């Protein structure tokens, strides 16, 4: 304010887990507490398990796109591969049924 | 016989379209890539029937930090996440910080979720650890005049 | 990790390893193999029982001018230090142990609480400490020293060992060994595996 | 299928759209540079379900005060908007200084 | 705040950041179509056996 | 709403939108082909007897 | 990725930007030096993620001192601001000492 006067309306309540990979994500980027992932515990950003904030500034998306890359070519030839078998599996049961 | 080899197309469309997905929320602030998990089957004699999707677990790892300004965004380097609300009430969990006022004045993302926190009360205020958490709101309204007791 | 802190694969099938027990817990060859868990309980306060510190000594170092002994003139005595030590509360006691010369290659130990003003200043030596001709020192290192008690925490006694001490001329007193067997309470940070197979957690 | 892939496509062109219609309003006096964010989908299975636009976000940072020497040339400093209406009526607000 | 007269506002654009996020936009969009291009190529293999 | 002299309103068509549009029709169409031929030979085996 | 070199070039891009505006402030009267700072990042794993700028700090040393002549402007020799109130509130503080 412009009387040199500070004060509080509230703090960043964080929750941590005590399990993760638990949290089911839901419509937008959030996630939504359930069993197998254990209460919310509360708690402030100084202490406890909690990490500190910082204001001005944001998280990226954690993601590797050369990894996703190869990983694409992988995982197209292991798809085409089953595909193989779908075919072998076709023609070996047309010879039986045909005699 | 195409049991064990039609499943085996699902768990390659199934793990296709995890990458897929990782890939198409690329610069998403609050996005968590997944990763595709499976399981072999047997419940024959000694002959495989084919895979299982044991579900997708996100990498929790931070990612970088980006110094984009404003006031109405913080990061989290470690663990600890924040805890949101909506109108009928229920608990949401995100990592994102992007924020906004809107004309009822209240801390909320792009989408409609109000952030919570705990209440300031008392005089002079101040922030008590344990009240039950309520949304965090910045009234337009100035604070009383104060009467002088201690110097 | 499960709901109530076990560790598990994908499927739901509990892990196994070996149990830990013992003050601190250890991990038994011979026991019988249990599912491994990772409970989130705080570790309460850890007495002081075992201490030890070793300082270098120099032989050029005249006796002090004001022969009587005294906590805040400087030169009274020669050397301060502040150990740390810990009740079966978890309060942080300081202890200022000095050091003072009387004849030669003889030092007479002094024991004072710092955390506790209630306490009496040193005045008579606690023990002595008698180095042979070639400053290898050979009984007499171990001794008890009691904190003080306040807040209705009970006096925490210690043995204190000055092992392994030595004489020759290496200039001026510093400080290189200082360790305590007694930690304050603390709790769970982090987990993690070793490449031996066992789990130690921050 | 495509789903998984093509809305993230779209959602590239406008990651590009949003900073070419940058890269063209460069010249512009009262603009305000422009992003996008995202946000992921989830169905009843924990498989991914693509990616959509959140929404395109702007700036609201204060630019440099170029002096042009126009009598009738008018900056904002801080948080404040002009206030227009057309020829039916209806309420704008904007930062351009530039009048006649 | 305060109506400086004479003056007018910037472009609050910096080129040098956009000329960047433009080549690494272009990378998302050829990876994107190389997802796309696996999704026809599979669409593809699978319908003409 | 307002006009405008000297302009003209463009065609409001993105070739991004509908190139992607188009290969997703065409798998589409080369699909269906698929069942027209399962049931031709599903016929051709019964009248054949 | 391109996160590492990316940070760099916005680093060298904030570094080179308060170089242009020390040259451009070189003739304020009561301007101060501003340099950048730099801080590298490092996630749970071993290699590192890039740059950021730790912070800009200001230069507090006192420069010359020019004689003009007005009698309403003053100098600081050692430490100390002016203290001045604009308008509603708020407390700024300065060095300058030109004073209307």
């Amino acid at each position: 304010y412009s009387n040199e006067q500070e004060q509080v309306l509230g703090q960043i309540v964080l929750a941590n887990f005590a399990n993760n990979e638990g949290l089911a994500s839901q419509g937008d980027n959030v996630w939504a507490a359930t069993q197998a992932s254990g209460v919310a515990l509360l708690g402030t950003a100084g202490s406890g398990n909690f990490g500190k904030l910082t204001n001005g500034a944001l998280e990226a998306s954690n993601v590797d796109l050369s990894k996703e890359l190869v990983n694409m070519i992988v995982a197209q030839r292991n798809y085409q591969s089953n595909a193989q078998t779908i075919k072998t599996q076709d023609q070996i049961l047309n010879t039986l049924v045909n005699l | 016989s195409f049991s064990q080899a039609v499943s085996g197309l699902n768990a390659a469309a199934t793990n296709l379209d995890v990458i897929g997905n990782n890939i198409a929320n690329s610069a998403t602030y609050g996005f968590k890539s997944g990763t595709a998990s499976f399981a072999d089957m047997f419940a024959g004699s000694k002959v495989g029937l084919g895979v299982k999707v044991a579900g997708i677990t996100q990498d929790f790892t931070d990612g970088t930090t980006t110094n984009t300004g404003r006031g109405l965004d913080v990061a989290i380097s470690q663990n600890g996440f924040f805890r949101l609300v909506d109108s009928n009430g229920s608990v949401f969990y995100s990592r994102n910080g992007q924020f906004k006022l809107d004309e009822n004045r209240n801390l909320v993302n792009m989408q409609g979720m109000q952030l919570t926190g705990y209440p300031a009360t008392g005089t002079p205020p101040t922030i008590q650890q344990g009240a039950n958490p309520a949304p965090i709101t910045i009234p337009n309204t100035l604070m009383a005049a104060k009467s002088t007791t201690t110097a | 990790l499960d709901e109530n802190r076990n560790l598990v694969n994908m499927q739901g099938m509990q892990l196994t390893g070996y149990p830990a027990t013992g003050t601190p817990p250890t991990i038994q060859q011979g026991a019988n193999p249990a599912p491994i868990t990772i409970p989130n309980t705080l570790m309460a306060a850890k007495s002081t029982t075992t201490a030890s510190m070793q300082i270098n000594l120099n032989s050029t170092d005249p006796v002090p001018s004001k022969t009587p002994f005294s906590v805040s003139d400087a030169d009274s005595y020669n050397k301060k230090g502040t150990v740390t030590v810990y009740d079966s509360q978890g309060n942080a006691h300081d202890m200022n142990v000095y050091f003072v010369k009387t004849k030669d290659n003889e030092w007479a130990v002094y024991t004072h609480d710092s955390s506790d003003p209630a306490a009496t200043a040193p005045t008579t030596a606690s023990t002595t400490l008698k180095f042979n001709e070639n400053g290898i020192l050979e009984s007499g290192g171990t001794v008890n020293i009691t904190t003080g008690t306040i807040n209705g925490a009970t006096a925490a006694t210690f043995s204190l060992s000055f092992l392994n001490s030595m004489q020759q001329n290496t200039g001026a007193n510093n400080i290189v060994a200082t360790n305590q067997n007694g930690y304050k309470p603390g709790d769970l940070v982090s987990y993690q595996i070793n490449n031996d197979g066992t789990v130690v957690g921050n």
